[PDB]
């Protein structure tokens, strides 16, 4: 029911076209890409800018994680990225993926914030370390 | 055939044009369905398994994407406010252990030390270290919670000096003495650990590791695979891990080399039937080019995705059919020389033609009506088939006479001695023994049809798992243990079916590929409110607290309104169940987030979903629950009159209903039962269809009728026999199956049509004369086809896979044995009846 650290869920390849997808492109200031990325000013949520699908299931956990926490709150500890630090590829290039934490930041926690994530509508997931969870969305 | 014979004659002409005109537009399609579409890939087989355009498929379609429908996203909600403004588990892996030598209880000691030794194998590994999240922060392997390390543990020693002799003896006091001190929970953690076959003498022994379960440790995998860990008087019996669709793909990829194997086989049989091994590889790369070709057609053309692996078999299927003309051919050429050349090769043309082309017709006859199916790869399978096998089949037909002018144009002993001895001596054992053979078979033809049919039906699965490899495998050792043991149940989840109206019902999904399934309606006659309307809902839920599978809080939520209701004010107090539609729906979402909000707040289904039309509100539709006096299983029939009487009573109370609220259906898990039945249906549909194309074919040529009478005959029980072969070593149903057999027909089809033709074509009208005549012009070539056959399936099998051993075993039965029926049982049939004298002509 708590997530466990190096969970894949599915336990696939993150880029299985149903459960994240290969990702299509990083997004720059530049590229028309980011005319349709989104921050989020959800002040539930600690930073912002991501995906319309990404905000979904964002906004979708937002409030089941206080259900499930009193006094901490969506912690977005890494939303999008344009300085290179996710890798040749990441999905944070284009506002997708999240790197994710409760704001209180503890850690045997995120093993059921993690479950509430799936619990919300998302599509892929993983504790995929201690300091953070990885989250991440389909191609719109 | 004029413009025929100046065809023939330009083939007698100018070779190279077509040559590599042909080689051109080859390469041309190759690469195109190469580059443009990308190389289907398979994360996993469980794919296209469903059946939609059923009944059953409308029903699990809207209720599946209804479901990711439902309040994710859309105004369909759940609460009508909503819409206004360190102890382990199965999560670790694990291993299955045991004792092999004395066969005894495994709570003695030798087996404990021999274990000490298992465990310091076991974690000793580095690339374990890799994975081995040293937990506390310490760098610290995180501890086995084993046994010996329980003992220790309870003990204040380190495991392996736990000192048995008596602390086992102690401990399995507490045992019995144990049943729900509690020193932590160890009593019940190593419950978990093993089954009920302890009250004595556990048969296994059983690892966790606090480690990952995922694809992730493939190379630990494989550095397990290196090391038995059975040193003395054990065995690591069934290790369970999700690593599994992974090892599919890298076997099958070893399997695709080992298979160019047999390939080669082929070759050089063939090169050597003519000692001209340069048209071995006009062969060979005919083969894999007709392959890349009609694959152009299955990616690029009909522009195509999804491409099931099963259909890989074809490769393993088509290699017994493309070396049949062959020996058919040459065999025309050197008599037709022991008897320019533009002539020559037209007449032996016009005596090949029958053979191939009825052969690969209806062969591919059969795989192309593998589309009539109820399914995904089984429409997938027979496609690319009926393509691949009509390629070979003008392959041959138009590049190859070339390779015999050519061959030419550029211009042991022991062997002819030893093929005149073989026809001599077979000859002889015909005009020999007449009936021997005859009643022989006959009497093992009927044999297999009481085998089949009477006592041992073929009884289907209830396992199902689809198991994948040899049915002994670790990862298969341990397909049989879980319900054994403790963190394995559902008591039972009993059958919890629910019924809905207010959407619609269909699946307008793309029939191909596996992830197409539209979008879901709305069922419309249905209004929410009308009070003749409710008073049949209620007189509804009153008709199910009525029966025995009535198995027995959102449920039949008009309850809980009118407690709302009647609840008394300080609109919506003190009131009873007919009444307004609007104030209706106008209390009611405020009663439901009421219901909501309370501390019920029953995580539930059945019951309402709405819509914003306070703002405007609504419910688009709604359901029902009930449970089952009955549970999970994967039996047939139980669930079968279930279902069944259920549906039956749910039309008799239907009707009734204003037909305002007959906009309904009903759920459940039958989709296994819906395959269990519909993979039948639909198999025996197939099979009767390619049934009457030969039957259609045969009656076309050899036109007098005895000749396809007996051939059915003959090949009937060869079905009979190969299927009951298959029973001999004892099948449970798949579709796999079907499909093989579906094929059996233009498989075996082609001995005795080529037999029935020659003898009706032969110029004698006699028995054994005519028959002796096609004897000498037909016999061997046959056997060369049926060879390739054997020699393919044969060689997938000392293999992995289910799948290929399987379909050798289906080839080489079928193939040969199917040859011997009509290679001696219809030879005595005409041996000795024969239609002589302008006899039962058309
Ligand atoms: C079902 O039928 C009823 C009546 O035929 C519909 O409602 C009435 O119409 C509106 C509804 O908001 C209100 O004026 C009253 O509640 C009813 N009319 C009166 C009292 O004159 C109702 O909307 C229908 N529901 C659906 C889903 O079609
Ligand atoms: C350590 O020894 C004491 C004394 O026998 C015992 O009570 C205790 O259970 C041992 N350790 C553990 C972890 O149980």
């Amino acid at each position: 029911y708590p997530l466990v650290l190096k969970q894949t869920i599915p336990n696939l390849s993150e880029y299985t076209n149903s459960a994240s997808g290969p990702l299509e492109g990083v997004i720059r200031r530049d590229s028309p890409k980011f005319k349709d990325l989104v921050p989020n000013y959800n002040r539930d949520i600690l930073f912002r800018l991501m995906s319309k699908r990404c905000k979904e299931k964002l906004n979708v956990l937002a409030y089941s994680v206080m259900n499930e926490w009193p006094g901490i709150r969506l912690l977005v500890t890494e939303s999008w990225d344009e300085d290179y630090h996710h890798g040749q590829e990441s999905l944070h290039y284009e506002g997708r993926a999240v790197t994710i934490a409760t704001s209180d930041r503890d850690q045997s926690k995120y093993g059921m914030l993690a479950r509430l994530a799936v619990e919300a509508g998302f599509d892929w997931v993983s504790y995929v370390s201690r300091r953070h969870i990885y989250c991440s969305v389909k191609s719109d | 055939s004029e413009r025929m014979n100046w065809y023939y004659h330009v083939l007698a002409r100018r070779p190279y044009l077509v040559v590599v005109s042909i080689a051109v537009y080859c390469v041309a399609c190759i690469i195109v369905a190469l580059v443009l579409n990308k190389l289907p890939d398979f994360s996993d087989p469980t794919l296209g398994f469903e059946t939609r355009g059923t009944k059953i498929g409308e029903r699990l379609t809207a209720w599946y994407n209804l479901l990711q429908e439902t309040d994710h996203h859309g105004a369909l909600f759940s609460n009508p406010s909503d819409l206004w403004e360190s102890s382990p588990r199965k999560e670790y892996s694990h291993f299955v252990v045991q004792r092999i030598n004395a066969t005894d209880s495994l709570f003695d000691l030798n087996g404990l030390l021999a274990m000490c030794q298992l465990q310091d194998q076991i974690t000793e590994v580095p690339s374990y270290r890799a994975f081995c999240e040293p937990e506390m922060l310490t760098t610290e392997c995180c501890r086995p919670w084993s046994l010996p390390n329980y003992a220790a543990m309870l003990a204040n020693k380190s495991s392996c000096f736990d000192l048995t002799t008596e602390d086992v003896t102690s401990l399995h006091t507490l045992l019995l003495g144990c049943y729900e001190k509690r020193l932590n929970i160890v009593f019940n953690v190593l419950n978990f650990l093993t089954d009920f076959s302890f009250i004595v003498y556990l048969k296994y022994a059983m690892i966790f590791i606090p480690v990952a379960q995922s694809n992730r440790l493939l190379p630990l995998f494989h550095e397990w695979e290196d090391v038995e860990l059975i040193n003395e008087l054990v065995e690591v019996v069934a290790m369970d891990l999700g690593l599994e669709n992974e090892l599919f793909n890298e076997l099958l990829l070893t399997d695709v080399w080992l298979v160019s194997l047999g390939g080669t086989f082929v070759m050089a049989s063939v090169w050597l039937y003519t000692g001209s091994a340069f048209i071995t590889l006009m062969s060979c790369v005919a083969i894999c080019f007709s392959l890349g070709l009609a694959y152009f057609f299955y990616a690029i053309v009909l522009e195509f995705e999804f491409f099931p692996y099963m259909n890989l078999l074809a490769v393993v299927v088509i290699i017994g059919i493309g070396a049949d003309d062959v020996f058919l051919f040459l065999k025309i050429w050197h008599c037709v020389l022991t008897e320019s050349l533009e002539n020559i090769m037209a007449l032996t043309m016009r005596h090949a033609a029958a053979s191939m082309f009825v052969t690969s017709l209806t062969t591919a006859g059969a795989f192309y009506a593998s589309y009539s199916s109820s399914i995904t790869a089984i429409k997938c399978f027979g496609i690319f088939a009926g393509t691949v096998v009509v390629t070979n089949y003008l392959l041959m037909i138009t590049w190859l006479p070339a390779s015999v002018s050519i061959m030419e144009r550029l211009f042991k002993k022991s062997i002819n001695r030893f093929c005149q001895m073989f026809e001599e001596c077979i000859t002889k054992s015909i005009m020999n023994y007449a009936y021997l053979w005859l009643l022989i078979f006959g009497a093992l033809g009927a044999s297999s049809a009481v085998i089949v049919f009477w006592y041992p039906g073929l009884q289907l699965p209830e396992k199902s798992h689809f198991q994948l490899f040899v049915s002994k495998h670790p990862f298969e050792v341990y397909s049989s243990l879980k319900q054994q043991f403790w963190f394995e149940k559902p008591y039972n989840f009993k059958m919890h079916m629910h019924f809905v109206w207010g959407v619609q019902a269909v699946d307008d999904g793309d029939y191909t590929n596996p992830n197409s399934y539209g979008h879901l309606h709305y069922d419309n006659n249905f209004n929410v409110s009308s009070r003749p309307a409710q008073l049949w809902i209620l007189d509804f839920c009153q008709s199910v607290r009525q029966q025995p599978f009535y198995k027995e809080l959102p449920n039949c939520f008009i309850e809980n309104l009118i407690d709302y209701m009647k609840r008394r004010c300080i609109p919506c107090c003190d009131a009873q169940f007919p009444f307004e539609p609007h104030i209706f729906e106008y209390c009611l979402p405020q009663s439901i987030s009421n219901m909501y909000d309370t501390t019920f707040f029953r995580p539930g289904v059945a019951g309402p979903k709405f819509a914003e039309a306070f703002t405007p509100l609504l419910v688009k539709a709604l359901v029902i629950e009930f449970e089952s006096n009955v549970a999970y299983s994967t039996i047939y029939a139980n669930i079968r009159q279930f279902y069944e009487s259920v549906e039956h009573w749910f039309q008799m109370q239907l009707k009734t209903a204003p037909p305002e609220l007959q906009g309904g259906w009903f759920t459940s898990d039958l989709k296994f039962y819906n395959v269990q039945d519909t993979l039948s249906h639909d198999t025996f549909v197939a099979i009767c269809l390619a049934m009457a194309a030969s039957l259609a074919v045969l009656l076309c040529f050899t036109v007098n009728i005895l000749i396809s009478i007996y051939a059915v005959l003959t090949v009937s029980l060869s079905i009979f026999n190969t299927v009951a072969v298959l029973i001999l070593l004892g099948w449970q149903l798949n579709i796999l199956e079907s499909i093989a057999v579906s094929t059996a027909i233009g498989l075996a089809v082609d001995f005795s049509l080529h037999y029935g033709i020659h003898y009706r074509m032969s110029p004698v009208k006699e028995r054994l004369a005519a028959t002796q005549f096609v004897l000498s012009r037909i016999i061997g070539p046959t056997v060369m086809a049926a060879t390739t056959t054997g020699l393919a399936g044969g060689i997938m099998m000392a293999s992995n896979i289910l799948p290929y051993i399987q379909i050798g075993v289906f080839l080489v039965v079928v193939m040969i044995v199917s040859w011997f029926y009509a290679t001696f049982f219809l030879m005595s049939l005409l041996r000795v009846a024969g239609p002589q004298h302008g006899f039962l002509e058309l």
